[PDB]
C-alpha cells in the first residue's frame, strides 16, 4: 500500500538484489549501533575501541554493498 | 413445520412486531426457519397471558455477507 | 404518622433557637 | 493585473475545494510571492482578514498563507508594515482565543520579517497615544514582538521608554508592555527577570498616580510568571511596596495589594513571616472596603499569604480568622457570584492549613439561616472543606451542630439544588459509622422529601439515597432501608424518565446494601415490575434499570425462574449493540450474571437457535451474547455447541459459528491458549472450504486466536494454521484478501517475524509481476512492524563481482 | 482515509455513538492505550472532534488491545479524513 513509503527499507515488485541487500545491510549496522552487548562483541572480536567500531560502522553506511548495479 | 398458532392475543400490527423478535417472518405466524418454532414455544409462551401451539432475497436475509 | 410532626419541629426548633 | 486575478484564484482554491489544491495554491503563492510583492498581496489579503464573514477555520488558513508568505517577502514588507499592523492588531484583543492566538503569530512572524528597528519605528507613535484602547493595543503588539525576536533585543528601548519625561501616557505605556511581557511569556521570563524588575522599580515611587498603579500591576505580572522562582529579582521593590502599603488608598492601594500578593508565595519562611504580618496591619484595615474590586484583591492576598509554608497556623487562628469572618461571613457577601466563589475558594485553603474544624465551626451557625443563597454558600463551603479533609477533626458537639443544620437546610430549600445534594452527601459518607445516632432524623427527612408531590424534588430525594445507602446499611438496616425501598417501589410507575431513573439508583443503592432475603418488596415483586422498564426509551432509565437487574441476577438468583431469567436475556440481547457506552457496559455485565443464573447450557442452547433465524443486527448480538457466555461461567462449555453447529451441512448456520468463534477469541483474550488446539480442526475444514465468507472469517479466527495467546506458547497449532491461511495470499476479492492480512500481521507477533520471513522468501524474486506485488506487499508489513528483529533472521547472501552481500560482523568469533 | 502526522499531547475524543470503539478497527473489546492527536487535527472547531466521525466528543478515545500490540497506536494521528 502507498503508506509504506513513508517507512524507508520498504521494497516493491520491482525492487532489486542491490536495493534490498542495501536496506539489509544498513538496518544491520543501525541494530549494531543500538544493541550495546552486540557492539561488545565486535569490539572483543576485532580489538578495537567501542568508539571506532561506532565510527567504522557509520563510515560503511554511506556505501555498505559497493556501487548500484549499472 | 415454520407455521405457529398464538392465543390469548389483545391487531396484526402488535402481532407482526411481537413476533419478529423470534426470528424472520415471510391468530397464525409462518417463520422462514424451524427453530423460531423453538423459541417462540420458550419465550412467547406466557409473555393478558400469551399461549402458543405448533424465495432467493428471503433466504438471503439469513446470509452473512459483509 | 412521625413525618411532618418531625419536619415542623426541625422548622419551630430553630426558630426558637434563632 | 491579470496576476492579481490568480492570487483570487489561489485565494479561491484555498478557501475551498480537497485538501490538495489548498496545498498546491499555497505552494503556488509561496514561491510566486517575490513576484507579486509585498504590496499588492497585502492590498489583496488584508480584505479577507478584514471581513466580518471570515470563519475561525478559514482564518487559520490564510494565517498559514501570511506565515509562509512573510518569511518569503522577508525585509520587502518594511513599507507596508504600518499598514498591515493596524487591521493585525485588534485580533490581539478579541474574546476569541483563537482569533487572538492567529493575531499573535502573525504579529511573530512579522516581526521575524521586518528589522526590529522598524518595528519600533511603526509602533513608537503610539506609546505617546492619547487614547488608552491605542495604548494596550501598542502594549500587545510590543509584547508579541518581544515574545517572536529576543526579549533583550527590546530591552534597551523599554529603558528609554520608561524614563521618557516629557509622557507620563509614554511611561505607562512602556510598563504596560513591561506587564504585558510577563503575560505572554510565562515561566520564560525568568532568566531576563532582574532585568525587567529593574526597567519598572523607579515607577512604584512616581509622582503619578497611574504609573505607580501599572507599575505595581507589571511587578504583580513578573511575580505571576516567575512563580515559585526568581525573588532574588525583587529585592529592588520590596521597600517601595511597603512604603506605599502604609500610604496609598483606593484603587491605587489595590493595585500594591495585588503585588505582595504574588510576592508572599515566592520568599523563604522567613521572609513570608516578616512580610505576612506587614500586610495584615493594612489588608485587615482593607476587609472594611466598600469597593467590590478591593474586596476581589483582599481575599486574593489572603489566599496567597496563608497558602504561603512561613506563616504559622495559630497566626492565622489568632490574627486573621476573627476579622476576616466578621466581615465576609456575613449574608450580603451571598449576593455575587465573583465575591461568593472567591471567598469559598480563600476559606477552603484557610481551612487547608488551620484544619477543618476551626473553618467549619465559624461557618456550621449559618447553616440554619433565613437565606437560602447564604446557606448555599456555608453548604458549599462545607462540601469542599470535608470533601478535601474529612470528618477527622471535627468534635462530637459539631457533629450535632453540621447535622441539625445539614437538615435543617434540606428541608427548607424550596428548589432542588445540586449544592444541598453534594453537602449532604459528602458530610454523612465523610462521618460513616459516626452518622449511626442520627439515622433516623436523616431517614425521616429523606422520607418526608421522598413523598414530596414534586418530580425534582422527589429525584434530588431518591439522588440523596443513593449517594448515601452504604451508610445507611450501619444499623437498622433492613427497618429503614426496606421502607425507603418499598416507597420507591410505588414510584416505580414515574411519568418522568429522569425522575425514574434515580428511583432505579436509589433501588440499585439498596440491593447492593441488603442481604437479599431481608428486601421488603420481594425479589417476586421486584422483578417483574423492572421487565416492562427495560424497554423504557431513556438513557437514564435503559443504566439504572439493566444495572438493578444485574444485581437481582448476581446476588439474587434464586428467587425468580430459569424461564423469568430467559425471557430476560431475549429482551437485553438487542442491548449488547446500543448507541451508548453506558447501555452496552451495563448489558454486558448484567448479561453475564444471568447467564451464571440460569446455568450456560440451555443459554446458549436458545442463542444458537437465534443465531440461525434472525437478521445481521440481531445476528451479530447474538455473537457478542455466546462470548459472554464463554468469558463468564466457562469457555468449555461454549466450543462444544459452536463445534456442533458447524457440522450442520448449510453455509449460513457454518458462517454463523465462524462469526461467533471470531468474537468468542477477541473476547476472551489470554483465556483462547486453552482452546486453540480443539478449535483447529474446524478452522481446517473452514479455510479449506470453497466459500469466500468461510476462508475471510476463518482469517479473522485466526488473527484473534494469535494476538490472543501471544507468549503462551502454542506456536505450534499457529503454524499449522498458517499453513492453511498462506495459501489464501493469491485470492482477490477485498473482504478475504483483507481478513488475509489481517491473519499473518497477527501471526507475526504469535509465531514471530523470522517464521513470517521464512513464507516470504521464495515470491520475493519470482518471475511472475502478481506473486511479487503479493509478497512485498506482505514483506512490507512484516517489516514495518519488525524491522530489527529481522536482522537475526535475513538468509545469507554471497557475494557477486560488482557487489558485497555477506555480513561479516555476524561471522565473528568470540 | 487516516490522517498520519506526527501526534502531540492532545488526547483523542469519541462522541457518544462511536464511544468505545477503537478508531483502527472498530472494535468495542478491551480499550487499552489512550488515542493521541496531532495539534492541527485539534485546533479551534477541529478541536474537540470525534476521531472517527467529527462529532462532539463526549469521551476520550482508546485504541484497543489487539491494535496496541501490533504497535498500531505509533503509525501517527488516526484522525480519520
Ligand atoms: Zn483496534
Ligand atoms: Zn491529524
Ligand atoms: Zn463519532
Amino acid at each position: 500500500e502507498h503508506l509504506q513509503s513513508k517507512y524507508i527499507g520498504t521494497g516493491h515488485a520491482d525492487t532489486t538484489k542491490w536495493e534490498w541487500l542495501v536496506n539489509q545491510h544498513r538496518d544491520s549496522y543501525c541494530s549494531y549501533m543500538g544493541h550495546f552487548d552486540l557492539l561488545n562483541y565486535f569490539a572483543i572480536a576485532e580489538n578495537e575501541s567501542k568508539a571506532r567500531v561506532r565510527f567504522n560502522l557509520m563510515e560503511k553506511m554511506l556505501q555498505p554493498c559497493g556501487p548500484p548495479a549499472d | 413445520n415454520t407455521n405457529v398458532y398464538v392465543s390469548g392475543l389483545p391487531t396484526v400490527d402488535e402481532f407482526i412486531q411481537l413476533m419478529s423478535k423470534f426470528g424472520i417472518i415471510m391468530g397464525l405466524c409462518c417463520y422462514l426457519k424451524r427453530e423460531s418454532v423453538e423459541l417462540a414455544l420458550k419465550l412467547l409462551d406466557e409473555d393478558y397471558k400469551l399461549h402458543v401451539e405448533v424465495l432467493s432475497m428471503q433466504q438471503k436475509q439469513l446470509d452473512w455477507r459483509p | 404518622e412521625e413525618e411532618m410532626r418531625k419536619r415542623k419541629e426541625r422548622v419551630e426548633k430553630w426558630r426558637e433557637e434563632q | 493585473e491579470q496576476k492579481e486575478r490568480k492570487i483570487m484564484k489561489l485565494l479561491l482554491k484555498i478557501k475551498n475545494g480537497t485538501p490538495p489544491m489548498r496545498k498546491a495554491a499555497l505552494r503556488q503563492i509561496t514561491d510566486k510571492a517575490r513576484e507579486f510583492g509585498a504590496g499588492p498581496l497585502f492590498n489583496q489579503i488584508l480584505p479577507l482578514l478584514m471581513s466580518p464573514t471570515l470563519e475561525d477555520q478559514e482564518r487559520h488558513l490564510l494565517v498559514k498563507v501570511i506565515d509562509r508568505i512573510l518569511y518569503k517577502l522577508d525585509d520587502l514588507v518594511r513599507p507596508y508594515v504600518h499598514k498591515i499592523l493596524v487591521v493585525i492588531e485588534p485580533l490581539l484583543i478579541d474574546e476569541d482565543y483563537y482569533a487572538r492566538v492567529e493575531g499573535r503569530e502573525i504579529i511573530s512572524n512579522l516581526a521575524k520579517a521586518a528589522g526590529l528597528a522598524t518595528m519600533i519605528s511603526t509602533m513608537r507613535p503610539d506609546i505617546d497615544n492619547m487614547d488608552e484602547y491605542v495604548r494596550n493595543t501598542t502594549a500587545r503588539a510590543f509584547a508579541v514582538v518581544a515574545s517572536a525576536l529576543g526579549i533583550p533585543s527590546l530591552l534597551p528601548f523599554l529603558k528609554a521608554v520608561c524614563k521618557s519625561k516629557k509622557s507620563w501616557q509614554a511611561r505607562h505605556t512602556g510598563i504596560k508592555i513591561v506587564q504585558q511581557i510577563a503575560i505572554l511569556m510565562g515561566c520564560a521570563i525568568l532568566p531576563h527577570l532582574r532585568s525587567l524588575v529593574e526597567i519598572i522599580e523607579h515607577g512604584l515611587v512616581d509622582e503619578q498616580q497611574k504609573v505607580r498603579t501599572i507599575s505595581a500591576l507589571a511587578i504583580a505580572a513578573l511575580a505571576e510568571a516567575a512563580t515559585p522562582y526568581g525573588i532574588e529579582s525583587f529585592d529592588s521593590v520590596l521597600k517601595p511596596l511597603w512604603k506605599g502599603i502604609r500610604q496609598h488608598r483606593g484603587k491605587g492601594l489595590a493595585a500594591f495589594l495585588k503585588a505582595i500578593g504574588y510576592l508572599i508565595p515566592l520568599m523563604d519562611a522567613e521572609y513570608a513571616n516578616y512580610y505576612t504580618r506587614e500586610v495584615m496591619l493594612i489588608l485587615i484595615r482593607e476587609f472594611q472596603s466598600p469597593d467590590e474590586e478591593m474586596k476581589k484583591i483582599v481575599l486574593k492576598v489572603v489566599k496567597q499569604c496563608c497558602g504561603t509554608d512561613g506563616v504559622e497556623a495559630n497566626y492565622i487562628k489568632t490574627e486573621i480568622l476573627p476579622p476576616f469572618f466578621k466581615h465576609f461571613w456575613q449574608h450580603r457577601m451571598a449576593l455575587d457570584r465573583r465575591n461568593y466563589r472567591q471567598l469559598v475558594d480563600t476559606t477552603v485553603e484557610l481551612a487547608n492549613k488551620v484544619g477543618a474544624a476551626e473553618i467549619i465551626s465559624r461557618i456550621v451557625d449559618d447553616l440554619k439561616d433565613e437565606a437560602e443563597q447564604y446557606r448555599k454558600m456555608v453548604m458549599e463551603t462545607i462540601e469542599k472543606i470535608m470533601g478535601n479533609l474529612g470528618a477527622a477533626d471535627i468534635d462530637h458537639k459539631l457533629e450535632e451542630q453540621l447535622i441539625d443544620g445539614i437538615l435543617y437546610a434540606f428541608q427548607e430549600q424550596t428548589t432542588e439544588d445540586s449544592v444541598m445534594l453534594n453537602g449532604f452527601g459528602t458530610v454523612v459518607n465523610a462521618l460513616g459509622k459516626r452518622v449511626k445516632p442520627y439515622l433516623p432524623q436523616i431517614c425521616g427527612t429523606v422520607l418526608w422529601r421522598l413523598n414530596n408531590k414534586s418530580a425534582k424534588v422527589r429525584q434530588q430525594a431518591a439522588d440523596l439515597i443513593s449517594r448515601t445507602a452504604v451508610v445507611m446499611k450501619t444499623c437498622q438496616e433492613e427497618k429503614l432501608m426496606g421502607h425507603l425501598g418499598v416507597v420507591l417501589y410505588e414510584y416505580l410507575g414515574e411519568e418522568y424518565p429522569e425522575v425514574l431513573g434515580s428511583i432505579l439508583g436509589a433501588l440499585k443503592a439498596i440491593v447492593n446494601v441488603i442481604g437479599m432475603h431481608k428486601m421488603t418488596p420481594p425479589i417476586k415483586d421486584l422483578l417483574p415490575r423492572l421487565t416492562p422498564i427495560l424497554k423504557n426509551r431513556h438513557e437514564k432509565v435503559q443504566e439504572n434499570c439493566i444495572d438493578l437487574v444485574g444485581r437481582i441476577a448476581d446476588r439474587g438468583a434464586e428467587y425468580v425462574s430459569a424461564r423469568e431469567w430467559m425471557r430476560i436475556c431475549f429482551e437485553l440481547l438487542e442491548l449488547l449493540k446500543a448507541h451508548k457506552k453506558a447501555i452496552r457496559r451495563a448489558t454486558v455485565n448484567t448479561f453475564g450474571y444471568i447467564a451464571k443464573a440460569i446455568g450456560p447450557h440451555d443459554v446458549l442452547a436458545t442463542l444458537l437457535n437465534n443465531l440461525k433465524v434472525q437478521e445481521r443486527q440481531n445476528r451479530v448480538c447474538t455473537t457478542v451474547a455466546i462470548a459472554i457466555v464463554a468469558e463468564t461461567c466457562s469457555p468449555f462449555t461454549v466450543l462444544p455447541a459452536l463445534m456442533n453447529e458447524y457440522r450442520v451441512p448449510e453455509l449460513n448456520v457454518q458462517n454463523g459459528v465462524l462469526k461467533s468463534l471470531s468474537f468468542l477469541f477477541e473476547y476472551i483474550g489470554e483465556m483462547g491458549k486453552d482452546y486453540i488446539y480443539a478449535v483447529t480442526p474446524l478452522l481446517e475444514d473452514a479455510l479449506m472450504d470453497r466459500d469466500l465468507v468461510h476462508r475471510q472469517t476463518a482469517s479473522a479466527v485466526v488473527q484473534h486466536m494469535s494476538l490472543g495467546v501471544y507468549g503462551f506458547g502454542c506456536e505450534d497449532s499457529l503454524n499449522h494454521l498458517l499453513n492453511y491461511v498462506w495459501p489464501n495470499v493469491f485470492e482477490t476479492s477485498p473482504h478475504v484478501i483483507q481478513a488475509v492480512m489481517g491473519a499473518l500481521e497477527g501471526l507475526r507477533v504469535a509465531i514471530g517475524p523470522c517464521r513470517m520471513l521464512q513464507y516470504c522468501l521464495q515470491g520475493l524474486f519470482h518471475p511472475a509481476r502478481k506473486v511479487r506485488d503479493v509478497y512485498w506487499k506482505i514483506y512490507n508489513s512484516i517489516y514495518i512492524g519488525s524491522q530489527d528483529a529481522l536482522i537475526a533472521h535475513y538468509p545469507r547472501i554471497y557475494n557477486d563481482d560488482k557487489n558485497t552481500y555477506i555480513r561479516y560482523e555476524l561471522d565473528y568469533i568470540l | 482515509i487516516f490522517c498520519r502526522k506526527q501526534a502531540g499531547v492532545a488526547i483523542g475524543r469519541l462522541c457518544e455513538k462511536c464511544d468505545g470503539k477503537c478508531v483502527i478497527c472498530d472494535s468495542y473489546v478491551r480499550p487499552c492505550t489512550l488515542v493521541r492527536i496531532c495539534d492541527e487535527c485539534n485546533y479551534g472547531s477541529y478541536q474537540g472532534r470525534c476521531v472517527i466521525c467529527g462529532g462532539p466528543g463526549v469521551s476520550d478515545a482508546y485504541y484497543c488491545k489487539e491494535c496496541t500490540i501490533q504497535e498500531k497506536d505509533r503509525d501517527g494521528c488516526p484522525k480519520i479524513v
